[PDB]
């Protein structure tokens, strides 16, 4: 795909989700656990 | 005009692609102006995106990334304002929109009459299957078009040849979908943008993106302000300067400035200041109400201490109360903006090295009576079973809402009771309380006593069952009324019958019994003046305030009052064997025993 | 630009036609903006009017009447603003400019650059030698051209057409002297005025004259504010409204509005309010000074007795203090605008049935501490020899000036002394005191000491000779310093060499002599606490205010001070009246610190 | 000339000066005495 495992300085980047590292933009993003939203998955989703 | 708030996910997503598409529908379906970003990410190769065609203006950035669909149906988007940029650099960013192993991806951008970007860069890159994107003359759309400044246009091969009816710069492969130049074709005498190559084709200075005609009433987007169908630099004010008299004189057509618009009156949650509607008054002035209108004027030498909330003032960058910013609230009675508690605030943040809050620091909020925004609690220390640290809160102001909500609690397992005591008003927005699996007394509350209008609603779901809480004896004091209660205490019910003594509800008052004596009315009881002698064995002592309204005093009687010594101060007086004062000859200040000077000591 | 004030004489004139001409040179020579009316009346046919070529803007109306001269050289006049109108109707009135038994009068108008008249009508009537003005089309020049406005030209034998290149509409016989149309020839796409018939030839909307291009900085004249070369409806204020945060935020480009211009600083005598520089504030606000800047804030339950002067507020229509308006000043302490005393105000005005002021009525001004404008005295009751009715006046503001003057006293023969006491500052403008042939304290005053800038001057052309005043003994009290004196009394001196007891100057103070006692301060002496012993032979017993400052008193001496009686914690006192604490359990009496010392 | 004797209602129109009436415009014109100026000659002249 377009991403790999997060570099060590990002170990705790995402909260209540799984971190992924976008190689072409050198930028982390996260896939959130059920019911969570926001850039680091740190907020609860009201639409759930 | 239909307005929607947008998102702040950047490149993050939900755990399922079907939930990610449904969310995109819920945020952006049936709206035309976005009060934030447009973020379209991870959408599959075969989805209906035709709902995005109603978007005409975006306040923040437009991000299109990691998708697989063939056509981007942004068919009415004219202007991007760029008030927030992707990575603080780009107003439009389109990248990586293809499947790596397969043959799906974005082929045509759409973007029918996109004509203006008012701020930031433009980034179009890594989009494997786009045909026309690299032929577009983006410097006509972008202000400060200087190509060395964040204008990073890339990205494909085997396509990009224009239809014979469009002289290069095509959006698509047909007679339509041709880029129209609005700035680079104008006369050297021209201000802003034009609708043709001549000076007579130039449009008014406060229009953006081009025009139907030359007028401020006849164009495709305003910039600065929309004065009721005309684009303007500012709106007419309450006073004007008269250059011949050297004084300020009252205007006849004044309007209050409000967002990008101008109005005849400010909404009831905004403060009027200097011919504008503002969310908060500056700390140098007191907010007051005059003739039902909120406004502000300079305060007296001692005045209320108000803190910045989360997302405003000195805390503009904060997401939550945490161990670093919580010390700012020590003597505040009012908070301007929001009060928010996220998991990063309560339990710390190991990525940014922010420490968890010591549960004892949260007692710092016991002085606050008003919050002007919303209350948002998503995390709370496990050993704090109630909200007694907020017991003195009176009003939730609701001047700003979190997705329409003003009181919001989710997923608190370590709670049994709420225990608010002073809370009487929730002025705007909805109440949302869910997933509180150990919370009991919530089910008793009469929420129409806290709501300020019939248009307010509450959502309750998946909390502890009321039938299980009743079975366990989770009930309030026997005096508590049908309005319900915050917690088990005799002072934690919304309203009660019989009488109360401050916050505590009581069965009876000290009229003829106990250590002191008082009088009662309207479920309230307060002490009469301590000069009144306490009556015993069921006899009533007091039936009103003061040294008046009682059976008798232990002091010397003097009209409606009593005194420690009858001749004190004073005309002059002496007292009889029942301690009632009667006239004496004047002077005699050493003491008197009767009506005349012969009775003086 | 060179700015001058205009006259307001209408058709009235001086008795001598040479003085009429010399007066006209002195008001209008070497200035380009006339801050009032331009009025040219009764000028002889042999006079030089070339000094009028400097005039470009008139803020009021232009009046040209009853004159003998052939040509009116206003070729570069551009705009008439119409702030006031002649007979309340006309911004330009030209009439009767000929002699009917002879052959002299006005022939050719000049006026080539006249482009905009912002308010009022146009009135050209009953001239004899003026032939070309019938051809001119005023509706291009007049801002309100419709038939409901009084725009009219009334007759001569004629003077042909000016040149073959001029299609009528012309002032004199050349291709140089025909009218530039600026409104009636403009394309229907354009609002305001144009510099040619095409849309590409239109001016910027916020301009009044002709233009070199469609820009706010490239037009000849405008009807609004001048923001550093740009003509604009409003200029940048102290705060700008942020449309995404919904708050007012500070503006680093802010400018103050001042008259018709946008400026960075407001002059020291003006008060700043709401991003503008103004003469006075609303009755709901008080003037305060913070960081050396005067500004206004909402006033509390007690507000200053702000009062309307002559020419402002409820008295804007008034020319003088008089018997119909003098009652409005009875409880006034700060006057906004001027106090002006003319012949009609003092001696009456039978034309309007207004009676003379009864001299006693002038005492309503005894309470005035500040005048924000100017003081102008040209008449006073013959029964008064001084101005002591103003003795409490402290400051003359000078926010408005009378031809540059802020204090003006003309032709008062009854006055022998001025007798001000409280006047310490004249914040702006010059002083002009003349023809007071009986006044003897004008030359002893150190007038530079009342000024608040090096640019202020005093003019004294003639009063009573200093040698005659000296011969009569018209000098101030011996205690008075070199700064001079308002009148003969020791209290009317500007500043005294020895100490003053309030307003009264004295040789020596009651430090150690007399029935009351005082302490020294830097130029004054002030009484001590009455408990303190009145010792002889140089023994001053106090060093400032209060019963704590006394070295020895006839009353009780407690810890911090002398008192008439000590408290009942309860205190007792020794045979020297020195007070000490009693046992706590005392109410009726005590003679010592312990329980057996307490008395009942 | 252009001037006539002032009508009775203008008797006290001029102060320190002589009244004339401008017939064509039915309006007074006041001629001021030594050192006086103004529409009714009511003010003293600062130049003389
Ligand atoms: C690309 O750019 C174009 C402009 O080049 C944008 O066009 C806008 O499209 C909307 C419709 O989606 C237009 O709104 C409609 O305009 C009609 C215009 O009618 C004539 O009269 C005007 C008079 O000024 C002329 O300018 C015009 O050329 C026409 O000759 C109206 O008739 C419509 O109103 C009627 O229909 C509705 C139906 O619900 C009724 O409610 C009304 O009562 C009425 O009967 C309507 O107003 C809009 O005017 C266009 N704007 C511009 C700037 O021209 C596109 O949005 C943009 N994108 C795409 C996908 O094309
Ligand atoms: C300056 O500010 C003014 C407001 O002060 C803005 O006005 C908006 O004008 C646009 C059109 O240019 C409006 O949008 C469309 O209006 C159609 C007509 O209905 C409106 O008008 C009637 C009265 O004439 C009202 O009764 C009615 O409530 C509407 O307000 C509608 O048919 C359109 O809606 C349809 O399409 C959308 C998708 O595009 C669907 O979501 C709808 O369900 C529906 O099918 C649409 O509403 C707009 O409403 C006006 N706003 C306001 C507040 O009046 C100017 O646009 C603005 N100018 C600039 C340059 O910014
Ligand atoms: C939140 O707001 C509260 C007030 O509502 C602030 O609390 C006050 O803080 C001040 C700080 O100066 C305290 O003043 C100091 O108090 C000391 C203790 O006084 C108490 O105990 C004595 C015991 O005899 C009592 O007499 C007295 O009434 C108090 O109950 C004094 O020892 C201090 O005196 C010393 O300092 C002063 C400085 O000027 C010197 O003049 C003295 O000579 C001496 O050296 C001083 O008086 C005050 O007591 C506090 N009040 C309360 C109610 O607790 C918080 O600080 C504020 N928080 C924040 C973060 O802003
Ligand atoms: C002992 O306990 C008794 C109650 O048992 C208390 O009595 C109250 O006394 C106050 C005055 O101190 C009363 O208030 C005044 O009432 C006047 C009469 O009007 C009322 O009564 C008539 C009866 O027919 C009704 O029709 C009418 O609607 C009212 O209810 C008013 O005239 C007074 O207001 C006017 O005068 C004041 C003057 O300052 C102005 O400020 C006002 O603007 C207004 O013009 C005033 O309202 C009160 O009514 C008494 N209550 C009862 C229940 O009788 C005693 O006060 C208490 N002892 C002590 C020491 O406080
Ligand atoms: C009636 O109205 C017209 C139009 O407003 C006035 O026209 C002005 O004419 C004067 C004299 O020519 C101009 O003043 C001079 O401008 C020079 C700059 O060039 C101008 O002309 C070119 C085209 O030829 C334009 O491109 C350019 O923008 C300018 O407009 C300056 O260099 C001159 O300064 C020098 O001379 C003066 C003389 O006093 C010295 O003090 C200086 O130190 C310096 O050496 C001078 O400023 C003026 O600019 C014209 N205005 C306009 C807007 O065109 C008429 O003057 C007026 N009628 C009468 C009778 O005055
Ligand atoms: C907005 O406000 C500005 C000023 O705040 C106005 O511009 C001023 O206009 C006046 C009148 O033209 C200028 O006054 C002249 O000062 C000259 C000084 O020389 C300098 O400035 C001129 C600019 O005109 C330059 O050409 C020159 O190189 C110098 O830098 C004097 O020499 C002038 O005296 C001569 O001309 C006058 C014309 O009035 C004749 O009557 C005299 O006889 C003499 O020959 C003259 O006094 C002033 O300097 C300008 N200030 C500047 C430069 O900003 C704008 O006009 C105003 N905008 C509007 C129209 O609203
Ligand atoms: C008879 O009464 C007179 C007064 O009429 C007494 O005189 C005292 O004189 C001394 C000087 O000799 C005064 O002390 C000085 O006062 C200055 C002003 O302080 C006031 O104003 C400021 C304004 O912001 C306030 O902040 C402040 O609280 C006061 O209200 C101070 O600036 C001086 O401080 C400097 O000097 C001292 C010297 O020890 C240093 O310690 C300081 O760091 C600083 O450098 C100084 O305090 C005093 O105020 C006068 N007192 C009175 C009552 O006014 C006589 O003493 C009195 N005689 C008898 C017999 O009692
Ligand atoms: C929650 O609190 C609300 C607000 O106090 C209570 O609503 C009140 O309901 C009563 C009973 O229905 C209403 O009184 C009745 O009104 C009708 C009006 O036609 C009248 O005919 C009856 O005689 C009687 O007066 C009352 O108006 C209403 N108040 C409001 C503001 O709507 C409600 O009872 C509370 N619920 C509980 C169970 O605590
Ligand atoms: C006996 O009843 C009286 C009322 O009759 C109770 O006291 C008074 O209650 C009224 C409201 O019913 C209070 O009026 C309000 O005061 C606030 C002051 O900020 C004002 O904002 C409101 O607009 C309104 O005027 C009144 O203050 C109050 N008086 C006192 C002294 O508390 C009383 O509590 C009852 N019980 C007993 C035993 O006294
Ligand atoms: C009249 O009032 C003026 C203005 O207040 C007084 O003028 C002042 O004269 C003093 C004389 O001492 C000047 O102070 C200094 O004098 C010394 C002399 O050695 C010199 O070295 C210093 O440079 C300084 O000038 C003071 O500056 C000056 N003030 C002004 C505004 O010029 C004048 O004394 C008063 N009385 C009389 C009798 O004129
Ligand atoms: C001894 O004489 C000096 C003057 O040489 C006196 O000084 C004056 O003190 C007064 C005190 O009120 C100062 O007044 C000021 O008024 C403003 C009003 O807004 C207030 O904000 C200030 O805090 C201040 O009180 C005045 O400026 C000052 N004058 C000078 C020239 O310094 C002093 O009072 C005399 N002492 C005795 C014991 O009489
Ligand atoms: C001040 O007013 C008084 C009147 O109050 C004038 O005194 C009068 O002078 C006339 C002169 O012919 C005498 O006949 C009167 O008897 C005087 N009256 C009194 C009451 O003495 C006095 O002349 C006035 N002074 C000035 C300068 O006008
Ligand atoms: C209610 O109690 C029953 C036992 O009486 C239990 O089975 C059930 O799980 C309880 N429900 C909740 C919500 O605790
Ligand atoms: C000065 O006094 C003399 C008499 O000593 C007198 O003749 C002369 O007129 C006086 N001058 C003035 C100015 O009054």
């Amino acid at each position: 795909g377009h991403f790999s495992r997060c570099p060590k300085q990002y170990k705790h980047y995402c909260i209540k989700g799984r971190c992924r590292f976008v190689v072409a933009e050198q930028t982390p993003s996260c896939v959130c656990d059920e019911g969570y939203i926001g850039a680091r998955c740190e907020r609860v989703d009201l639409f759930y | 005009q239909s307005v929607c708030a947008g998102t702040e996910n950047k490149l993050s997503s939900l755990s399922d692609l079907e939930q990610q598409y449904r969310a995109l529908r819920k945020y952006y379906e049936n709206c035309e102006v976005v009060m934030g970003n447009l973020e379209i990410t991870s959408i599959e190769h075969n989805r209906d995106l035709s709902f995005l065609r109603s978007v005409r203006e975006v306040t923040g950035y437009v991000l299109v990334a990691l998708n697989q669909f063939r056509y981007l149906p942004l068919e009415n988007l004219r202007i991007i304002r760029g008030t927030k940029l992707y990575e603080d650099r780009y107003a439009l960013a389109i990248f990586l929109n293809y499947r790596k192993d397969g043959n799906f991806g974005l082929q045509e951008l759409g973007l029918k009459n996109l004509t203006e970007i008012l701020n930031g860069g433009v980034y179009v890159d890594q989009n494997k299957f786009l045909c026309y994107a690299d032929t577009i003359h983006w410097q006509d759309i972008v202000r400060n078009p200087w190509p060395s400044n964040l204008t990073l246009v890339s990205g494909s091969s085997g396509c990009g040849r224009c239809h014979k009816s469009c002289t290069g710069r095509c959006w698509g492969p047909t007679e339509n979908h041709c880029q129209t130049l609005t700035r680079t074709v104008c006369a050297e005498q021209c201000d802003g943008r034009c609708y043709g190559p001549y000076v007579s084709d130039c449009c008014h200075r406060e229009c953006a993106g081009g025009c139907s005609g030359p007028k401020d009433t006849d164009c495709f987007a305003c910039m600065n302000f929309n004065d009721s169908g005309a684009c303007v630099t500012q709106c007419p004010q309450t006073f004007v300067y008269n250059p011949t008299t050297f004084q300020l004189e009252h205007n006849f057509n004044a309007k209050y400035t409000y967002g990008a618009f101008c109005v005849k009156k400010c909404p009831h949650n905004f403060v009027v200041d200097s011919s504008s509607c503002v969310r908060a008054c500056p700390s140098s002035k007191m907010e007051v109400e005059e003739n039902g209108i909120k406004m502000c004027k300079p305060c007296t030498d001692i005045c209320p201490k108000a803190c910045d909330g989360i997302g405003t003032g000195s805390l503009m960058s904060a997401q939550t109360v945490d161990s670093s910013n919580i010390d700012k609230f020590i003597n505040c009675t009012k908070i301007n903006g929001n009060l928010i508690f996220l998991v990063t605030g309560i339990h710390g943040d190991p990525y940014n090295a922010i420490e968890a809050i010591d549960p004892e620091k949260l007692n710092v909020f016991r002085t606050v009576r008003e919050i002007t925004g919303f209350l948002n609690i998503q995390s709370w220390p496990p050993n704090m079973t109630d909200f007694s640290v907020f017991s003195n809160l009176v009003t939730i102001g609701g001047r700003v809402l979190y997705s329409g909500l003003s009181l919001l609690i989710l997923k608190q397992q370590g709670i049994t009771s709420l225990q608010f005591q002073s809370l009487k008003e929730i002025s705007a927005g909805n109440i949302y309380i869910t997933d509180n699996s150990n919370l009991c007394y919530y089910h008793t509350i009469n929420w129409t006593t806290l709501f300020s209008t019939i248009n307010q609603r509450i959502v309750i779901r998946d909390n502890r069952k009321a039938e299980n809480c009743t079975a366990e004896g989770m009930v309030c004091n026997h005096l508590c009324s049908s309005d319900g209660c915050w917690g088990p205490g005799p002072d934690q019910c919304l309203s009660c019958r019989r009488f109360s003594r401050g916050r505590i509800c009581i069965e009876s008052c000290n009229l003829y019994d106990g250590e002191f004596r008082e009088f009662e009315n309207g479920s309230i009881c307060v002490e009469c003046d301590p000069q009144c002698e306490k009556m015993e064995d069921g006899l009533l002592t007091c039936h009103g305030p003061g040294p008046d309204n009682c059976t008798k005093c232990s002091h010397f009687k003097d009209g409606p009052n009593c005194v420690e010594k009858c001749p004190d101060g004073l005309i002059f007086k002496y007292a009889d064997p029942d301690r009632e004062c009667h006239p004496c000859h004047p002077n005699c200040t050493q003491g008197c025993n009767g009506p005349t000077s012969h009775d003086c000591i």
